[PDB]
């Protein structure tokens, strides 16, 4: 034995290995397994969470009378706050599961693994030559994790007002958060969704530009796909009939000819747009909301002159009125 | 040879801003779309029509301005400047809203216009047609939206006014209303914009952290080869890396390429199936089975009840100042309303 | 001297990253801008300063920085002197401008380069010593500071100490916390709910105590430094570079960036309410004392009112047995503060002093606090995001709290962003795989 | 639709006696009141004690008549619980009481008259909107 | 890489452009803003003067309530104003 | 070269460049309307 140890850095690190487990991979190997193996169990058998302290249970699992759509696994007590709530925490686990435990397990080996896949993403980038940054592009949707499972909750005070997990349950932490903090009306919002609505149009250019000037080497009855091998010297399409099409579309100076700069666009867009998307959660997560322009234009009288930012305010009441019936019992809310 | 091929000669002569037959769709609507939201943005307003300043001119910043829809009196009416409502008069056109079906009907032809340009210039410069199948997504959005939608509705009222936050309540609405985020359709839309905005991003820094060395700068932006010839990215190291990273690696970049048209173009589509149901307002609101037992056990509670319950509340506080015809009056003790707040 | 032949226009500085001279006129250029606005703002902030009326109705962040330290504030944070804000604000400007000199000079007139016009300032990246040693004078400056804290409260003055037994007032601290024990028990401190890590440091003794041990310990790391190279491992273990110790430092301000944006956010001792406004879990405990208050007077048994849900309008108790506030206020009830102590038991809010010793000063306070809870719009209109125009208030610590968690986040990407650089830069591949050997085709196929 | 000085003619007394303010005065006294006020009476209502607005009748029906200029003015010095049975100057900001409340140092016997003229004129202008709270935004 | 068109690039520098451009750009804009401050604008456009959204007392909203007579219906909403 | 002035791309150029410098003058002034 050239030496255990020696040897066992060296398997892990193998660039061999059918999946890469890395250096980063020894901690997210094992707290993925944790996180997904909690959450299934949760999301079918786990019973009903007091996920705002007021003793009113909310049942989110399958065999609890959820459906896929509605089922999810819900946040920890809001009588816990921001407190850690290991499972040698609770007098049982009977305790554990009524408290939302399961929750903060989940969250915390998710976060913690993501990050490590994001340690990893760099890891493998290096063992094998290739310059860095891929992570820095995951960088984007994992700080939205963060923003939206961690940051959140520190900033609002309580694990209970993170996003849950499941479908029906995300649509309530949207619902509400727009009541809250008026997220529509936020600067860093838009800029999110120029980034994923631009991403998706751009992801369609390029996807369409490219494959529609592909070189012919298939028949008429052929896949057109099969006219690529792979490990080719050469290029499959002319990046030059591309861009003689798209620059005659719009006009030449507004198209790309260089591919360089072309795919570095198709990278920094989405990423810098979702980037901002998560620092307006991580924003609104110390209540630095969205802009407020009610009761704006007045008239010559001061009678108020509504806008569209009045009639949205009203949805936004609807909402506010009416989230968590039985959890106040003062006027303003400050939590 | 002839007027005809004369004409023709003209039109595909190739400009610094390519016209062709197509542009003679094209550029006179694009231009009277674009021109005329400028316009009401800045000048017109939205009183007479839904009780609201909605200009520049009265006060509206770049968030709250709009070209908002005509009145629910006009029902569907296309709202000609010559026709029964504004009766070749301008200012009342401007002020039952005409501005609103112009923007809409002409952007609606500029669409047209421009995905057959598409078609037109890629038949000249002999590359197929991918980018105009592609933007049919784009097309069947605004059809279905913007005017299948209110045509299965009372009238153009509601149909989503042109305007920044005049669209923030279009979506509020329908989770209110329609409770469509718990559509099966707009999900897929969703899975398809965001799955496709992943593509982009995830595609993009795979190409420019695999490239190969063309050149001795670290701004490897000029190691560029515009002129094809080899592949300016190992193709053959990402799908390694990938494969290793996720499991699942691309090494065809035909098919990868296709799949990035795919994803987000079907994604689209269907988020338009959605809405073209909720035209009829044939809506995907509710799971009976769990109505049903939420109704006998008052213990059993679900993130979707909990849901609804928004929903009960964006429609009460809402629908009076978001629907003026209907004279609504809600006493104060009609309001839902939970505890304190 | 460096153009395209160096680097790309948009990456121009890191044509200088072999330019010790100019890199130096750079820092020194730099430096200039935050002394500039440190100085530039606080005249800003006074100029516009209103003396009758709280610091954070006024969107300050800087003299309330300077009242902490006890200066021109008296009694409960009332301002007493102006004199000391626009000193603080006039100096700091005028050293910008000896600063900005030395900047520009160093940058477009003096050396290029240092290592010739002096081989003591002039270095290189792979030196490790030369690092480990310019390294250890910083860690002496940057050590000298903290002690020049712990001077200003133990010998020239004081802090504002809210907590302050006749009511906050500007307090000469003489009894700093110098017990290991304590100090660094901090450090050991879960960072959660109760448990709260180094942002639950709650009295000034740890606050100076501990800056005590900091500047020593740090000073002495700078010796130690200055006296030294590194280890082994410290070499087989960290890559030794320009862009490399960049990186290192830029994780480092992330990290930083993180825990002050908690510490504004949280903190209640160094981050007065007096000065900055009343902290989220403060505001939502004052609405709980407001009404507790309020009905009380209306003749309401407090301790045995049921609510809605059958839990306690308002008090309640806690996980492990506290008597806490009720309401969406029960995940706050890890919240401390001078206004509220004097209510709490051996057990938690205690319900006879609840029942007649509430002091009016308590009651106005409690209000404050609740009509100025940090919630605001970016637009800055004061209160939920339903609310109507009129009261133009954004608290300082949602200001600080947000702007630094985006400076925090943005910084961690650089970091690895310039590691990421730094790694394949070192084994040498940040510019492309080799066409000749590229080392994936000489691997086995997985298949 | 504007704010003609017909809009700005509030009761001066109990005794009917009226007195009209004037464009500067109004807008004066809108900034008064949101520089020590809108804290806890934004848009009428009371923040610290949602029972008590200012809609012009509740201030009809207070103890004493807090509906009428010489009302609210005396209010801002010597503050009252609705029943007026009970001085709350400690607890509420008022002249006697700067010293706590230093936003009312500045204010003169002019500004005072400029609030007060506010209070009463705001219902005239927003009317429904005034008194109630969230239902009416 | 060219068509017929001269190089913006070369159009901008030209003394020629500005010596025209410096009289047009700013001529265009004074338009515009007598276009506003004239009240021009409001009457082109029908959208009402701050103190014309309601009548003095009434606090009803102008609403058009049927298609055909709107523009009839309109014409009386501007007679209550004043 | 011997370039033209008035062209297609000049025409579009105007349509656009024109209506809104016109437009940014008519905003300009809307900032000093009152009540
Ligand atoms: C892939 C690459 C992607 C790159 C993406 C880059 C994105 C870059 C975003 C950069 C910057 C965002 C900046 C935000 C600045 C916010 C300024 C502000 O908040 O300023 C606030 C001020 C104040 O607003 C005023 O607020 C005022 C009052 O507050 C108050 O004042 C009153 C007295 O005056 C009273 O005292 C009252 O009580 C008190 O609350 C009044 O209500 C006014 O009526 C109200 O107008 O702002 C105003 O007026 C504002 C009018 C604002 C219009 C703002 C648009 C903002 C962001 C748009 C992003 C578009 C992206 C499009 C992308 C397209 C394709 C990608
Ligand atoms: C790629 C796509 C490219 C697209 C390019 C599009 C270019 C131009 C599109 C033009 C659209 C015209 C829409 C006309 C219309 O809405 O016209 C509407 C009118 C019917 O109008 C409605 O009539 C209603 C009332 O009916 C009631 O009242 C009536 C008397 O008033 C009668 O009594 C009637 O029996 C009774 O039921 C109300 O008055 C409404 O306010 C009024 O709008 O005629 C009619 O539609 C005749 C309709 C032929 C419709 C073809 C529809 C295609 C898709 C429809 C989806 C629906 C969901
Ligand atoms: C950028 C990030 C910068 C971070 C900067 C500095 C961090 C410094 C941390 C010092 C931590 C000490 C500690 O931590 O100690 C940590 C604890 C151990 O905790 C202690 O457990 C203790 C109690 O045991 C006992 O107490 C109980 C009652 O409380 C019972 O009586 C029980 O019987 C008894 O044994 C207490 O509950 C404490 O409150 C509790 O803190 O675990 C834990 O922190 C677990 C932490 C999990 C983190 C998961 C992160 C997921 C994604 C992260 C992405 C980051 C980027
Ligand atoms: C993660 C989240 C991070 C969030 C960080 C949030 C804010 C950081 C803010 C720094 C602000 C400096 C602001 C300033 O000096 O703000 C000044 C003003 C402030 O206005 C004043 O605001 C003042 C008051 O604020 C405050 O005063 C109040 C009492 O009056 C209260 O005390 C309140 O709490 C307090 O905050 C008063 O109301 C004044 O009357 C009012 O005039 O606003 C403005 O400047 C608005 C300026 C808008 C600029 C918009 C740029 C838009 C697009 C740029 C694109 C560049 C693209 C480059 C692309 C490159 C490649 C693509
Ligand atoms: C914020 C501080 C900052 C500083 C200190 C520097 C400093 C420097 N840069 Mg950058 N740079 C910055 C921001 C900054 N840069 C940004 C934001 C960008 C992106 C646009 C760049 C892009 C860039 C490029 C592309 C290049 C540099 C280069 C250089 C070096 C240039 C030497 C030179 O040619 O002087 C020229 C200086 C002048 C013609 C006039 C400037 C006068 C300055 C000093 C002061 C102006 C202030 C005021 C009038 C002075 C009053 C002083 C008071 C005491 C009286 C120099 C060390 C070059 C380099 O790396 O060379 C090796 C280079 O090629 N920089
Ligand atoms: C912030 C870091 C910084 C650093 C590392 C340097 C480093 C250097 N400078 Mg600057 N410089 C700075 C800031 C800085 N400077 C600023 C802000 C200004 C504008 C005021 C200048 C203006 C300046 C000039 C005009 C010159 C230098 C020169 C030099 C080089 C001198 C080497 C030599 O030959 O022996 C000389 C030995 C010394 C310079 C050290 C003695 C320092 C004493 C005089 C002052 C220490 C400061 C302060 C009074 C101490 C605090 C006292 C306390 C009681 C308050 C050296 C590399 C010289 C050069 O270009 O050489 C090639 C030169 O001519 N510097
Ligand atoms: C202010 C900046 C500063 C910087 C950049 C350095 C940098 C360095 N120091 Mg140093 N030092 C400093 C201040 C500083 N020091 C001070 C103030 C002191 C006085 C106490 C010392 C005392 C000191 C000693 C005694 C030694 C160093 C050494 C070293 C080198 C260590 C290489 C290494 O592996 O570290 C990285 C640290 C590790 C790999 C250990 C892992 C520790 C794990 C258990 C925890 C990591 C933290 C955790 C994940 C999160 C935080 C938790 C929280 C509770 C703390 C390195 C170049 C060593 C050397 O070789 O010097 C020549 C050495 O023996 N330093
Ligand atoms: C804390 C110190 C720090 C330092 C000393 C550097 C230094 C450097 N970085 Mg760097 N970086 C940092 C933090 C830091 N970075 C952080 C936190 C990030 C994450 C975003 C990055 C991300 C980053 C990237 C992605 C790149 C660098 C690069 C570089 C080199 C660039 C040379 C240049 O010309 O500048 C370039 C500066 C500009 C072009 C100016 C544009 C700045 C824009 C993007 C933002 C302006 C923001 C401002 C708030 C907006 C106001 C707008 C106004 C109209 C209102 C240089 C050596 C480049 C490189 O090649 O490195 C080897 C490169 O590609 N950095
Ligand atoms: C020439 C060729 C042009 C080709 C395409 C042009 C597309 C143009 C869009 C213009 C939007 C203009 C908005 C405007 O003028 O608002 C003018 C308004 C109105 O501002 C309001 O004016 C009122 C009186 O009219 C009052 O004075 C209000 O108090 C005042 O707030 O806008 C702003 O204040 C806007 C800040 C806007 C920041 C916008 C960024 C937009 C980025 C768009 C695309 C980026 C890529
Ligand atoms: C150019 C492309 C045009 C496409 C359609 C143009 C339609 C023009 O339609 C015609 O407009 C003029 C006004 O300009 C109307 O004229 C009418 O409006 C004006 C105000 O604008 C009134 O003062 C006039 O009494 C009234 O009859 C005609 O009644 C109408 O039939
Ligand atoms: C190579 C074809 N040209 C081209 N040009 C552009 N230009 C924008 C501005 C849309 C990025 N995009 C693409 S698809 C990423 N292709
Ligand atoms: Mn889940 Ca943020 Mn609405 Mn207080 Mn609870
Ligand atoms: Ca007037």
């Amino acid at each position: 034995s050239a030496n255990l140890w020696e040897r066992f850095c060296n398997w892990v690190t193998s660039t061999d290995n059918r999946l890469y487990v890395g250096w980063f991979g020894v901690i997210m190997i094992p707290t993925l397994l944790a996180a997904t193996i909690c959450f299934v169990i949760a999301f079918i058998a786990a019973p009903p969470v007091d996920i705002d302290g007021i003793r009113e249970p909310v049942s989110g699992s399958l065999l609890y009378g959820n459906n896929i759509i509605t089922g999810a696994v819900v946040p920890s007590s809001n009588a816990i706050g921001l407190h850690f709530y290991p499972i040698w925490e609770a007098a049982s686990l009977d305790e554990w599961l009524y408290n939302g435990g399961p929750y903060q397990l989940i969250i915390f080996h998710f976060l913690l693994g993501a990050s490590c896949y994001m340690g990893r993403q760099w890891e493998l980038s290096y063992r094998l030559g290739m310059r860095p940054w891929i992570c820095v592009a995951y960088s984007a949707p994992l700080a939205s994790a963060f923003a939206v499972f961690l940051i959140y909750p520190i900033g609002q005070g309580s694990f209970s007002d993170g996003m849950p997990l499941g479908i029906s349950g995300t649509f309530n932490f949207m619902i509400v958060f727009q009541a809250e903090h008026n997220i529509l009306m936020h600067p860093f919002h838009q800029l999110g969704v120029a980034g994923v609505f631009g991403g998706a149009l751009f992801c369609a250019m390029h996807g369409s530009l490219v494959t529609s000037s592909l070189i012919r080497e298939t028949t008429e009855t052929e896949s057109a796909n099969y006219g690529y091998k792979f490990g080719q010297e050469e290029e499959t399409y002319n990046i030059v009939a591309a861009h003689g099409y798209f620059g005659r579309l719009i006009f030449q100076y507004a198209s790309f000819n260089n591919s360089r700069s072309l795919h570095f666009f198709l990278a920094a867009w989405p990423v810098v747009g979702v980037w901002f998307t998560a620092l307006g959660i991580s924003t609104m997560a110390f209540n630095l909301n969205g802009f407020n322009f009610n009761h704006s234009v007045i008239d010559a009288k001061g009678n108020v002159i509504n806008t569209w930012a009045d009639i949205i305010n009203r949805a936004n009441l609807g909402m506010e009125v009416m989230h968590e019936r039985n959890a106040h019992n003062f006027p303003l809310d400050l939590a | 040879r002839g007027w005809f091929d004369i004409l023709d000669d003209w039109l595909k002569r190739d400009r610094f801003v390519f016209v062709g037959w197509s542009g003679i769709l094209l550029f006179p609507c694009a231009y009277l779309a674009l021109g005329g939201w400028l316009t009401g943005t800045t000048f017109v307003t939205s009183w007479y029509t839904h009780g609201l300043a909605s200009s520049y001119l009265e006060g509206c910043n770049f968030l709250t301005v709009a070209v908002s829809t005509p009145a629910n009196s006009m029902g569907h009416s296309l709202l000609l400047l010559w026709g029964p409502e504004a009766q070749g008069d301008f200012t009342r056109w401007c002020q039952l809203g005409g501005l609103w079906t112009f923007i809409a009907l002409h952007g609606a032809f500029g669409l047209i216009g421009f995905m057959l340009r598409q078609f037109e210039i890629a038949r000249l410069v002999g590359v197929r047609p991918y980018n105009a199948i592609a933007f049919s997504a784009p097309i069947a959005v605004f059809v279905s939206v913007f005017l299948i939608y209110p045509l299965g509705q009372s009238s153009w009222f509601f149909a989503p006014s042109f305007g920044v936050a005049a669209i923030f309540r279009f979506l509020l609405f329908f989770q209110g209303f329609h409770n469509w985020t718990l559509n099966p359709f707009h999900m897929m839309g969703v899975a398809g914009v965001l799955g496709g905005a992943l593509l982009c991003a995830i595609h993009g820094a795979t190409v420019e952290n695999t490239l190969f060395q063309d050149g001795e700068g670290a701004s490897t932006f000029r190691a560029f080869n515009p002129t094809q010839a080899e592949e300016t990215y190992s193709m053959v190291t990402a799908n390694r890396f990938w494969s290793q990273i996720f499991g699942i690696a691309f090494s065809n970049k035909r098919w990868l390429h296709f799949f990035m048209l795919f994803v987000p173009v079907t994604g689209l589509w269907m988020s338009a199936i959605g809405v073209v149901g909720l035209a009829l307002n044939l809506r995907s609101y509710d799971f009976i089975s769990q109505e049903i037992r939420a109704a006998e056990d008052p213990e059993f509670e679900t993130f979707y009840t909990k849901n609804l319950l928004l929903n009960e509340g964006i429609r009460a506080w809402m629908a009076p100042q978001d629907q003026p015809h209907e004279n609504f009056v809600f006493p104060e003790e009609v309001l839902p309303r939970g505890n304190a707040l | 001297d460096q153009e395209s032949s160096g680097f790309a226009w948009w990456a121009g500085n890191a044509r200088l990253i072999n330019l010790s001279g100019k890199l130096l006129g750079a820092h020194v250029a730099h430096a200039g801008l935050i002394v500039f606005w440190a100085g530039a703002m606080t005249l800003f902030e006074l100029a516009h300063f209103i003396p009758e009326k709280p610091m954070y109705e006024q969107g300050l962040i800087l003299i309330p920085h300077i009242a902490t330290l006890g200066w021109g504030v008296g009694p409960g944070g009332e301002v007493v002197d102006t004199f000391p804000f626009f000193v603080v604000g006039v100096v700091h400007l005028i050293s910008s401008a000896v600063l900005g000199f030395g900047g520009v000079y160093h940058a477009i007139r003096g050396p290029e380069t240092l290592e010739e016009y002096s081989s003591f300032f002039g270095y290189d990246w792979k030196d490790k010593n030369k690092m480990t040693t310019i390294l250890g004078f910083h860690l002496i400056v940057l050590g000298i500071g903290a002690l020049l804290l712990v001077a200003k409260a133990m010998f020239f003055g004081g802090l504002y100490d809210t907590w302050a037994p006749g009511g906050g007032d500007v307090r000469v601290i003489t009894n700093p916390t110098l017990d290991p024990r304590v100090i660094f028990g901090y450090l050991l401190k879960s960072p959660f709910g109760g448990e709260g890590w180094i942002v639950s440091v709650n009295n000034l003794e740890d606050v100076v105590g501990g800056h005590i041990w900091i500047g020593l310990i740090c000073i002495a790391g700078g010796i130690w430094h200055i006296l030294t190279t590194p280890f082994g491992w410290a070499r087989r273990a960290f890559i030794w570079s320009g862009e490399a110790y960049l990186s290192y430092s830029l994780g480092a301000l992330s990290m930083m960036g993180f825990i002050a944006t908690c510490f504004v956010w949280f903190n209640n001792t160094v981050y007065p309410s007096e000065f900055y406004g009343p902290t989220g879990p403060e505001a939502s405990q004052a609405q709980a004392m407001t009404f507790l208050i309020r009905d009380q007077k209306l003749g309401a048994n407090v301790g045995s009112a049921q609510g809605p849900t059958g839990l306690g309008k308002y008090l309640m108790r806690s996980p492990t047995g506290e008597i806490i506030f009720g309401g969406e206020t029960m995940r706050f009830w890890d919240f401390r503060g001078p206004w509220l102590e004097p209510l709490r038991g051996p057990n938690g809010l205690d319900l006879n002093k609840i029942k007649n010793d509430i002091q009016p000063w308590q009651e106005r306070r409690a209000a404050e606090y609740m009509t100025h809870a940090p919630l605001g719009s970016l637009n800055s209109v004061g209160g939920v995001a339903t609310e109507i125009n009129s009261v133009n208030f954004v608290s300082p610590r949602s200001w600080l709290a947000t702007s630094h968690f985006v400076l925090a986040f943005f910084f961690l990407v650089g970091h690895l962003w310039h590691a990421g650089r730094a790694r394949a830069a070192a084994a040498g591949f940040e510019k492309g795989i080799d066409r000749e050997s590229e080392p994936v085709l000489s691997m086995p196929s997985l298949d | 639709a504007e704010l003609t000085p017909e809009v700005l003619t509030v009761p001066l007394n109990s005794e009917g006696k009226t007195i009209t303010l004037t464009e500067k005065q109004y807008l004066e006294g809108k900034r008064l009141f949101q520089y020590a006020c809108a804290s806890c009476h934004v848009g009428g209502i009371t923040k610290t004690n949602p029972s008590l607005d200012l809609r012009t009748e509740t201030l009809a029906l207070a103890t004493p008549p807090r509906d009428n200029i010489e009302g609210l003015v005396d209010y801002m010095k010597n503050p009252t619980t609705y029943d007026g049975e009970q001085e709350i100057a400690e607890v509420h900001p008022s002249l006697r009481s700067a010293d706590i409340f230093p936003k009312m140092r500045n204010l003169t016997e002019k500004d005072l008259v400029a609030i007060a003229g506010h209070i009463l004129v705001e219902p005239k202008i927003l009317g429904d909107k005034w008194g109630g709270g969230k239902v009416y935004y | 890489g060219t068509t017929g068109e001269r190089p913006f690039s070369d159009i901008i520098t030209s003394v020629r452009y500005w010596v025209i451009h410096s009289i047009t750009i700013p001529a265009l804009f004074i338009a515009g803003w007598l276009f506003v401050s004239t009240g021009l604008a409001y009457d082109v456009f029908g959208t009402p003067r701050p103190d014309s959204y309601y009548a003095q007392e009434q606090r009803s909203i102008p609403l058009v309530t049927d298609r055909f007579e709107a523009k009839q219906q309109v014409e009386t909403f501007l007679e209550q104003l004043k | 070269v011997s370039y033209p002035i008035f062209t297609v791309r000049w025409v579009a150029v105007h349509t656009l460049a024109v209506p809104t410098i016109f437009f940014l003058g008519a905003i300009a002034a809307m900032q000093f309307i009152q009540r």
